[PDB]
C-alpha cells in the first residue's frame, strides 16, 4: 500500500509513460486485444424503435511492456489496480449505436499484473440497433447484432481476438419477455478505404408470446368470428347494420393498435396484421351486401319483381343452397347465399393464412 | 482557520489518491454501509424499473489522513472534497438507464484518527421484475445490488451498519407504503474472474395502496361486466338485443386494453384481472353469437321446418324443466324466449362460478 | 481595472486563500449564511408526476475575513466580482429533488465588498416534489415545498438565516395557471443522526379553475343530467337502451380522463371523480331497470299477469305516484316509480356531495 | 501565422491578461456592449407548453484596451481570432429560460481587431417562455419575448446597446407554421435591489391558419350544423335519439381535442372552444327536448290530452308557426316550435360570436 | 515507440493550437469534405426534423506538423488526439435541438508531410421542411448545411471529396430508401457580416417505402369512404338510414384526425389524402342532411300539401327521367325513393369525379 504508492508512481509518472502512445515492442509488431462480452440482463427490445438496450461488461485484455515490474522489487506485488483514464487502452467502441454512447459508461479501474498484462472490464448500457423482422407476431425470433471495433486503430497497429464464440451469460437475470436462444460471436475482416477488424455478437432472442397471445390475439380472434355472424341476423330486426358496423371498427382499432406496436417498416407485413386486414376487407364487403339485402326486402308496391330473377332466387337458388313475403324471401335467400360464400372463404382464408407459417 | 489550511497542506503534501490506503499489504479496508432512502419516485411497472433517491453512507479509514488535534487548535473533524481523497468504487450491479454510481461526489468528513465519512446523494434506476397478479393489491420485491467493482474481498469487505434501510428522512408521499426494507450481505465468485467479490443486496418490499386503481379501474369494469347476462333478459322484439351486447364487449376490451398498456408485458404470470376480463369477453362474444341465433329463428314462420320433437323439447319439455300466423309466429316467440332463459341460466350460473374462482385466493 | 488585476491577484493567489477551507475567525465561531429566494416564474405544476418546476435566484450572503481589503490601498475599490468556483461558498443545495439537479445550475460570479461580505445569486431551475392533495378539483390549494440545506456542513460550522419570511416575487412573470396565494419560509431545527438546519419555503398556489371549469366540469355536468332523463323515454321507441348505454360510457370516459390528469395516489379521492363515479353507479343500476321495464312490456300471451301484482302497480301505485295495453301500462308505471326515486336520490346525492366542500 | 503565434502569445500570456477581470481604462469608466440578435429559423411554438424554441446568433460587441496591437509590429495583422473561453467576455445570458440553457451553445472563437475591438456571435438554441394569448384560434398573433441581460454586472460596470431595433432575419429559413410580423427590440431601465439593464426582443408571429382551418375548424363547423337538424327527423323513425347523442359526443370530442392543444391556462377562453362549448350546451338542451317530444308522441290510452293544452298546440301554435294522430301532431308541433327557436338562436349566436373578432 | 513519444515531444514543444496554421498569411487552408452516413434513424415529419448518424471526414494540413520519417525509424502516420491540434470549426447551420458539431472529438491521423485526417462521428438533428402531398409516396429534400463559422473564404475554403455522400457503411434498415445524396458547394455573403463565407449543403433525397402506411392507413379509409353513397340505397323504413351515416362521418374524422397528428402541421401545402378525407366528410355531412330530409317528408300523409306539380315532378317526370291511407303514404314512399336515387346518382357521379381529381397527378 505504501509500496503500492511507490509502484504506481513509477508506472504512471509521465516521464516513463505516455498514455497518448500505444505500447508495442516493435512498431513492426502488432498489439492483440482479447474481447469477450458478458450479459448482465437484456433490458428492452423496442420493436417500434428498432433498439436493443442491454447492460454489458466487455472483458478487454492486452499487454503493455511499459507496465512491467519485479515483485521482489516492491513488497512482492503481483497485481495492481490503475485508473483506466491514465493508462493507454485500445479505443474499442460500438459501431452499432442508435442515439449511442459509443464508449462504455463507468470507466472502471484496470487490473494490471506484474508481467504487464492488463485486465479491463467496464460496465455499460448499450442501445444497439437491429432490423426487426416482424411477421409471425408475436412468435418471432430476432437476430440482433452489435459491432465492436477500435474506432482509432486499424488492422495494422491493433488486432482483435475472441476469448469465446458464445457471449457469457454468467450473471444474467433471466427474466425477460425474451428467451436467449443463441449468442454466438464472429470476427470479420474486409477492406474499406482502410483495412479494419469487426467483432460482431449475434443475440438471437425468442419472444415468450403468452402476453400478446392473450391480450392481442385472443380478442381479435374473438371479434373476427363475429364477421360472418352478421348475415344470420334477419333484416326485420333493423340491427343488421349495427352489428355490421360494430365489427369493422373493432378490427380497424386492433389493426391500428398493432400498427403502433410493430416498427413502421415496409420490409414485410406482420402476419397478424395481414390476416386482420384481409378479414377487415371481407367485412367491409360484407357491409355493402347487408345493405343490398335490405333494399330488396322492404318494398313491394310498383316493384319489378322480374320473374326470371324471382325464379332464380326463390325457385332455383333456394334448393341449390339447401341441397311481399316472397320479397322477404328473396332477401333471406340472397343473404344465405353470401353466408355460404363467407363461411367457405373465411375458413379457406385462415387455412391459407396458417399454411404459410406451417 | 489558518491552522485549517495548514492542516490541508500537511495532508496533501505527498498524498496519493490512487493508492489503496491501508497500513499492511494484506490488511483490508472495512467499508460500512448505511442506506438512507430520500424518496421513492417512479415504480414504472411496464418497464420493470424503479427510480429511487438515495444517500449512500460510506465509512472507511486512512492511516495517511491522521493528525494531532492539539497540534492544530483542537480541530478534529475537517470536511474535504471527496474528489481529492481515495474513494471506494461502490456501484450498482442492477442499474438500467442511469449512471452506475456517485455522480455528485459531495464532500466527506475526516476525523483526526483518519476515519472518513461520506454521505453523497444520487438517483438510481433499479430494474426489478414486476409480478402483476393481484392488481392493484400487489407487493413487489425490488432489489439494489451495491458492490465494489475492481476490489475483491481480499482488498475490500463490506459491512452493514444497519440491516434495515434508513427511512428517517424518507418522503412519505406516494401511492406506495414501504412494507420493509432489508439489507443482505452476500459474497460470490463471478465466472469471468478469479476472486470472490462481495455485495450488499438491498431488498425493498413495497405494497401498492390500491384505493386509486380500486376506484377508477376495478369498480367501473365490474359495473360494466354486470351487463353481460342482462342482454338475455331483454326481449327480442325491442330491437336492442345486440346494441347492449356490442357495448359490453367493446367497453370490456377498452378496459382490458387500458390495463394491458399499464401491465409489464411479461409472460411470467397472467394478470389476474386481465384473465377475468378476458373470460368475460369470451362469454360476451358467445352471448352475442347466441343472441343472434335467437333472433334468426325467432321471426319467420312461413316455410319453416318447426319439427315437433324440437318444439316439444322447448315449449312442452324445457319450459317447465327450467321453471322447476300467430299460432306459428308465437310458437317461435316462446321458443326463442326459452332458448333465451336457458342461456340466462347458463351464464348467471357460470358467471358466479368464474368469480368464485377469482376469489379463491381471498377465500 | 489594472488595479483590479492587482486586487484579485492578492485575494485569489492560493498562498492567501484556500477555497477548500471555510473562513471563520475562530474554529469556535460559526459562519452564518443568509438565504432569500426569488421567483422569476412558476413554470409547471405536473399533478400526475407530483412535481413543481420553478426557475429561481437564491440570494446567498455571508462574510469572509480572508477577502477584506482597504479601498485606499487599491484605487478606492468598493466592490469586486469573483468567479464563484474559485472562492469558498456554503454548499447549499435542495433536499427535495425529483430527478434533481441538487445544486444551482450555472454558477454566476459573486459580488464581493471591501469588508469581506459576499453577495451571491445564481439562477437555477428546480424540480421540486410535493404531495398533491387532489379533492376539490379544480379549485384546489396546493401547499408545495422545497427544502434548502447545506449538504456538507451541519449546525456547527454553518448556520442559516432568512432575509425574509415571504419569498421575493420581484421579477415574476405572473401568467400561470396558478395564483401565488402566500409564499412563507420557515427555519427548522431538529436532531437526526447529526444536528442540522432546515430552510423550507412553502408555495401555496391556487389553481385558476376557469379552464377545467369549462372543458372538464361543464361537459360531465351536462352528461350527468342525461342519466335521469333515460326513463321518461317510452319503451316503444326502442331507444331506451341506446340512450342508457350512451350515458354510462361517456361518464366512464370522463372518469378515466380525470384519472390520467390526477396523480395516481391513494391519499384521497378527487371529489369530481367520487361524484362522477357515484352517478356512474346510479346509471349502471339505471341500465338494469331499463331492461327490466322492457321485458315487462313486450309480451302478453301465456303470461302470469298475476292480479295482486297488476292491482298493486296499475291500481295502487299509479295514484300513489300521481297523488296487453295494461301490460304497457305496468311498464310505464314501474318506470315512473324509479324515475321519482332517481330524481330524489340524484338531488339528495348532489346535496350530499356539495355539503362536504361547503 | 508564425507571427500570429507570436501575437497570440503576447495577448493571452496571463502575465498580460487576466480574463477574470473586466477591461476598462478607468474603474470610473464603464464598458458598453452592443447586442443584435439574428434568427436562423423559428423552430417550435409549443402552445401547450408555452415555449418558443429558436436557434439564434447574438452579435456581441465591445472593446478591450488589453487586446490592442500595432500592425506594423507584427506582419501588418489587422484581425485575429481568439478562443472565447480564454478572453474576457460580458456574461450576457437569457433571463427568460424554460428548462433553460442560460448561456450560448457553441462558444465560437471571437474576432478581434488590432484596435482592441471584439466581435463575437455564438450560435445557440433557446427555449423562451411566453404567455400564449389563445382567443382567435387559429388566426392569432403571439407577442413572444426573450430577455437578454448580463447575469454578473449591473448598470455600473457594463452598459448594453442595440445595433438595431428590429432583429436580423438575415439567414432565416422562412418555412414555419408562423409568419414573422414584426421583430422589435427595446432597451429597458429600472431599479430593483440594484440597477440593471434589460434588452428585450419581441417576436410577433402570425400563425398561418390553413392547417387548423382545415383539420380543426371545418369538421367541427360541419358537425355543429348537425345540431339543429336533429329536430326535423320524425319520432316514428326512433332515430331521433341516435342522431341527438351522436352530435353531442362528437362536439365534446372536438372540445377535448382542442383543450389538449391550447395551453391549459385560465387567462382567457379560446373563441373556438367558447363557441364549441356554447353549441354543446345547446345540443344537450336539445337532447332533453327530443326526449320530451317522444313521450308526448307514443301513448294515447288513459291520457289527459287536456283540451286547452291541445288547443294551444294544434289550433293556436300551428298557425302561429306556419304564419292519437292528434297526439302525433302535438309532438310534431312542440318539435317545430323549438326548431324555429334553435335556428334563430344558432344564427344569432354565431352572429354574436363573429361580431367579436370582426 | 520511444521514437513515437519523442516525435510528440518535438511536435508539441512550441506548437500553438490557436494559430491559423499556414506558411503565408494570405495563403489558405484547403479543407476537404467526405460525408459518410452511418444510419438514418428518425425522420420525424411532425417536427420537420431528421436524426442522422454521420462521420465528417475532414482533411487539412500543417506546415508545423511535418517531420522526417527516416529520422524516426520510418514512422510516417501517427495518431494524435484532436483536442491538442488546431482544428477547423466545421458546424451545422441547420441544426435544431442539438449541439452544432464535433461533440466527440476523436483522434486524427498525421502524415509525415503534415497533412491531418479527421473522421469523427456525431449525431446530427437536421431540420428539413417536410412537403406532405402525395402521402405516403413522398420524396423529401432534407439538407445539412456544413460550413465554417469564424473563418471566411479568405482564410478557409471547403472542397468536395465526393459530390455524392458516402453510403458504403450505411445501415440499410429503415422505412426509407435513399434516392440520391448530393453535396453542393456554395458561397455567400451573410448580412450580419462583412466577408464571403462558404458552406457545403448536403441534400438527402429520400423516398418513403409506403407499404406500411398503405396497409394501415390508406386501405381502411378507402374501405370506409366506400360506404358514403351506400347510405342512400338503404330503405328509409329500416330505421338504419342515419346509423350508417354517423358511422361513416365519425370513422372518417378519426382517420383524418389520426393523419393530422402525424403530418407536420404546416400551411405550405394541403396533405392530399387529408383534402380527400375532408371532401368525403363534406359529402357525408351533406348526405346526412339530405338523408334526414328524406325521412321527414317520407312518413306522414295526413294534413300534407302533396302538391301535384311536385309529385308529378317526382313520380311522373323524374322517375323515368332517372331510369333513362296507402294512396298518399305510398306516394310519399316513392317520392322519398326518388329523391333518394336522384342523390345516389349525384353522389356516385361526383365521387368518381373527385377521385379523378385525386388521380389527376398520376394521370
Ligand atoms: C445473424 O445475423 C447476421 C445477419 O443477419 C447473419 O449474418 C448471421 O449469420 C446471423 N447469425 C446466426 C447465428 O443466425
Ligand atoms: C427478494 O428478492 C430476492 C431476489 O429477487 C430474493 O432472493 C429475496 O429472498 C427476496 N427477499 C424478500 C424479503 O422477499
Ligand atoms: C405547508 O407545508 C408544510 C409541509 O406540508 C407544512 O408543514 C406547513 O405547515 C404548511 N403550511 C401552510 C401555511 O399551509
Ligand atoms: C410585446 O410584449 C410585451 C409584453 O407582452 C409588451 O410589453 C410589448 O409592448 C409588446 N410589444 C409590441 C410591439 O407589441
Ligand atoms: C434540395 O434543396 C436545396 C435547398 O434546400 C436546393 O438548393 C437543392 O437544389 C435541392 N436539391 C434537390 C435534388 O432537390
Ligand atoms: C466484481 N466485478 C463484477 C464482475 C467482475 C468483477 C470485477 C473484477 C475485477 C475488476 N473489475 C470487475
Ligand atoms: C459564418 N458565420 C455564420 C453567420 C455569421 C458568420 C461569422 C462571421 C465571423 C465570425 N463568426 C461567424
Ligand atoms: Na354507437
Amino acid at each position: 500500500t505504501d509500496t503500492e504508492e511507490r509502484l504506481v508512481e513509477h508506472l504512471l509518472d509521465p516521464s516513463r509513460y505516455n498514455k497518448l502512445i500505444r505500447p508495442a515492442t516493435n512498431g513492426s509488431e502488432l498489439v492483440t486485444v482479447q474481447l469477450m462480452v458478458s450479459l448482465a440482463q437484456l433490458i428492452s427490445v423496442h420493436e417500434r424503435e428498432q433498439i436493443m438496450t442491454t447492460n454489458v461488461w466487455l472483458t478487454q485484455e492486452w499487454e503493455d511492456y511499459r507496465l512491467t515490474w519485479k515483485p521482489e522489487e516492491f513488497d512482492n506485488m503481483k497485481k495492481v489496480r490503475l485508473p483506466s483514464k491514465h493508462i493507454w487502452l485500445p479505443d474499442v467502441v460500438l459501431y452499432n449505436n442508435a442515439d449511442g454512447m459509443y464508449e462504455v459508461s463507468f470507466y472502471s479501474n484496470a487490473v494490471v499484473s506484474y508481467d504487464g498484462s492488463i485486465f479491463w472490464l467496464p460496465p455499460a448500457i448499450y442501445k444497439s440497433a437491429c432490423k426487426i423482422e416482424v411477421k409471425h407476431f408475436p412468435f418471432d425470433q430476432q437476430n440482433c447484432t452489435m459491432k465492436f471495433r477500435s474506432w482509432t486503430y486499424d488492422r495494422t497497429e491493433i488486432d482483435l481476438v475472441l476469448k469465446s464464440e458464445v457471449a457469457s451469460l454468467d450473471d444474467f437475470t433471466p427474466s425477460g419477455e425474451w428467451d436467449i436462444v443463441a449468442l454466438p460471436g464472429r470476427r470479420n475482416e474486409n477492406p474499406d478505404d482502410s483495412t479494419y477488424v469487426d467483432i460482431t455478437y449475434d443475440f438471437i432472442i425468442r419472444r415468450k408470446p403468452l402476453f400478446y397471445t392473450i391480450n392481442l390475439i385472443i380478442p381479435c380472434v374473438l371479434i373476427t368470428s363475429l364477421a360472418i355472424l352478421v348475415f344470420y341476423l334477419p333484416s326485420d330486426c333493423g340491427e343488421k347494420m349495427t352489428l355490421c358496423i360494430s365489427v369493422l371498427l373493432a378490427l380497424t382499432v386492433f389493426l391500428l393498435l398493432i400498427s403502433k406496436i410493430v416498427p413502421p417498416t415496409s420490409l414485410d407485413v406482420p402476419l397478424v396484421g395481414k390476416y386482420l386486414m384481409f378479414t377487415m376487407v371481407l367485412v367491409t364487403f360484407s357491409i355493402v351486401t347487408s345493405v343490398c339485402v335490405l333494399n330488396v326486402h322492404h318494398r313491394s308496391p310498383t316493384t319489378h319483381t322480374m320473374a326470371p330473377w324471382v325464379k332464380v332466387v326463390f325457385l332455383e337458388k333456394l334448393p341449390a343452397l339447401l341441397f311481399s313475403e316472397d320479397w322477404k324471401y328473396v332477401a333471406m335467400v340472397i343473404d344465405r347465399l353470401f353466408l355460404w360464400i363467407f363461411v367457405f372463404v373465411c375458413v379457406f382464408g385462415t387455412i391459407g393464412m396458417f399454411l404459410q407459417p406451417l | 482557520a489558518h491552522a485549517e489550511e495548514r492542516l490541508l497542506k500537511k495532508l496533501f503534501s505527498g498524498y496519493n489518491k490512487w493508492s489503496r490506503p491501508v497500513a499492511n499489504i494484506s490488511d483490508v479496508v472495512l467499508v460500512r454501509f448505511g442506506l438512507s432512502i430520500a424518496q421513492l419516485i417512479d415504480v414504472d411497472e411496464k418497464n420493470q424499473m424503479m427510480t429511487t433517491n438515495v444517500w449512500v453512507k460510506q465509512e472507511w479509514h486512512d492511516y495517511k489522513l491522521r493528525w494531532d488535534p492539539a497540534d492544530y487548535e483542537n480541530v478534529t473533524s475537517i470536511r474535504i472534497p471527496s474528489e481529492l481523497i481515495w474513494r471506494p468504487d461502490i456501484v450498482l450491479y442492477n442499474n438500467a438507464d442511469g449512471d452506475f454510481a456517485v455522480t455528485h461526489l459531495t464532500k466527506a468528513h475526516l476525523f483526526h484518527d483518519g476515519r472518513v465519512q461520506w454521505t453523497p446523494p444520487a438517483i438510481y434506476k433499479s430494474s426489478c421484475s414486476i409480478d402483476v397478479t393481484f392488481f392493484p393489491f400487489d407487493q413487489q420485491n425490488c432489489t439494489m445490488k451495491f458492490g465494489s467493482w475492481t476490489y475483491d474481498k481480499a482488498k475490500i469487505d463490506l459491512v452493514n451498519m444497519h440491516s434495515r434501510v434508513d427511512q428517517l428522512d424518507f418522503w412519505e408521499s406516494g401511492e406506495w407504503v414501504i412494507v420493509d426494507a432489508v439489507g443482505t450481505y452476500n459474497t460470490r465468485k463471478y465466472e469471468c474472474c478469479a476472486e470472490i467479490y462481495p455485495d450488499i443486496t438491498y431488498a425493498f418490499v413495497i405494497r401498492r395502496l390500491p384505493l386509486f386503481y380500486t376506484i377508477n379501474l376495478i369498480i367501473p369494469c365490474l359495473l360494466i361486466s354486470c351487463l353481460t347476462v342482462l342482454v338475455f333478459y331483454l326481449p327480442s322484439e325491442c330491437g336492442e338485443k345486440i346494441t347492449l351486447c356490442i357495448s359490453v364487449l367493446l367497453s370490456l376490451t377498452v378496459f382490458l386494453l387500458l390495463i394491458t398498456e399499464i401491465i409489464p408485458s411479461t409472460s411470467l404470470v397472467i394478470p389476474l384481472i386481465g384473465e377475468y376480463l378476458l373470460f368475460t369477453m369470451i362469454f360476451v362474444t358467445l352471448s352475442i353469437v347466441i343472441t343472434v341465433f335467437v333472433l334468426n329463428v325467432h321471426h319467420r314462420s312461413p316455410r319453416t321446418h318447426t319439427m315437433p320433437t324440437w318444439v316439444r323439447r322447448v315449449f312442452l319439455d324445457i319450459v317447465p324443466r327450467l321453471l322447476l300466423e300467430r299460432s306459428v309466429k308465437e310458437d317461435w316467440k316462446y321458443v326463442a324466449m326459452v332458448i333465451d332463459r336457458i342461456f340466462l341460466w347458463m351464464f348467471i350460473i357460470v358467471c358466479l362460478l368464474g368469480t368464485v374462482g377469482l376469489f379463491l385466493p381471498p377465500w
